[PDB]
């Protein structure tokens, strides 16, 4: 029933656009938290962005700008399309339905990586 | 405006039992607030000071 | 912003040894850090939440614990399945940013 | 009232209370002192 | 926005867990509502019973 699934990734270049997506089934993106956070090689993990419940839009310091955020409820899903990208941005990146503060990222799912090589 | 009374209070509810309450008919303090050094922060956002 | 400088980062050790981790914090963390298995490779997995409460499922060779300042991470009977990298996550000052973890190997 | 005003009470925002009044509250047939 | 610490009022040696915050939670905050609802979400595939 309940089921978080990761959708795009790639080969993008920097400053190439890209479409990242979680759906979701079981839960509202809506009206409850959602987040996307990184992981970069040789490196611990990095809060990217949360999605609220009121529309109430919260980015970390590198994507204030530089991604751009969207939820529907007909298929519960949330949408990042990421244009303007950095070399740097190459890293394992993941959907996850945090629940505040009761252990972080108790749940995961697999995770898809983006590389931004310019092969 | 009437706070004295109510600002020395001992305990006011939770977060959850937030107190919201009409206020009219009265007089603002600013300078006593200001100066009372029992108030550590007095931010207007909206509104000059 | 709490920010942790943990000194141990790769520490290799034979089979049978303690395992000690300490994470330290620039501010205090109130019973709010959490301990992770997440081996090599792959996904971290959460063991120990709000510094005081075991998971179901967790085995009882793990051990965390802290309040404050200090937080301390013991494994009594070391087993390969242990190596691996432990991280410390303060979710407490936002933006609530991640640790950098001591990779054990054995 | 007897010697229920409301069930329920939403997006209360304003009660008003006067001085305290002490009033008689007998009922009877005779003349009235009171104009108001 | 006046805001001061309550050291004096608000603190207990022993330790004060009395602030307790809702997770779970359908509608938006609706403006001047006061909801008191004490529903608990099915946000998988488990009932909470």
């Amino acid at each position: 029933e309940v089921q978080l699934l990761e959708s795009g990734g790639g080969l993008v270049q920097p400053g190439g656009s890209l479409r990242l997506s979680c759906a979701a089934s079981g839960v509202t993106v809506t009206s409850n938290y959602m987040s996307w956070v990184r992981q970069a090689p040789g490196k611990g993990l990095e809060w990217v962005s949360v999605i609220y419940s009121g529309g109430s839009t919260y980015y970390a310091d590198s994507v204030k700008g530089r991604f751009t955020i969207s939820r529907h409820n007909s298929k519960n899903t949330l949408y990042l399309q990421m244009n303007s990208l950095r070399a740097e941005d190459t890293a394992v990146y993941y959907c996850a339905r945090d629940l505040r503060e009761a252990g972080g990222m108790d749940v995961w799912g697999q995770g898809t990586t983006v590389t931004v090589s310019s092969a | 405006c009437p706070f004295g009374e109510v600002f020395n209070a001992t305990r006011f509810a939770s977060v959850y039992a937030w107190n919201r309450k009409r206020i009219s008919n009265c007089v603002a303090d600013y300078s006593v607030l200001y100066n009372s050094a029992s108030f550590s922060t007095f931010k207007c956002y909206g509104v000059s000071p | 912003d709490i920010v942790m400088t943990q000194s141990p980062s790769s520490l290799s050790a034979s089979v049978g040894d303690r395992v000690t981790i300490t994470c330290q914090a620039s501010q205090d963390i109130n019973n709010y850090l959490n301990w992770y298995q997440q081996k090599p490779g792959k996904a971290p997995k959460l063991l120990i939440y709000d510094a005081s409460n075991l998971e179901t499922g967790v085995p009882s060779r793990f051990s965390g614990s802290g309040s404050g300042t200090d937080f301390t991470f013991t494994i009594s009977s070391l087993q390969p399945e242990d190596i691996a990298t432990y991280y410390c996550q303060q979710f407490d000052n936002l933006p609530w940013t991640f640790g950098q973890g001591t990779k054990v190997e054995i | 009232l007897d010697v229920g005003v409301y069930s329920s009470a939403n997006n209360c925002t304003f009660e008003y209370v006067s001085q305290p009044f002490l009033m008689d509250l007998e009922g009877k047939q005779g003349n009235f002192k009171n104009l108001r | 926005v006046i805001a001061w610490n309550s050291n004096n009022l608000d603190s207990k040696v022993g330790g004060n867990y009395n602030y307790r915050y809702r997770l779970f939670r359908k509608s938006n905050l609706k403006p001047f509502e006061r909801d008191i609802s004490t529903e608990i979400y099915q946000a998988g595939s488990k009932p909470c019973n």
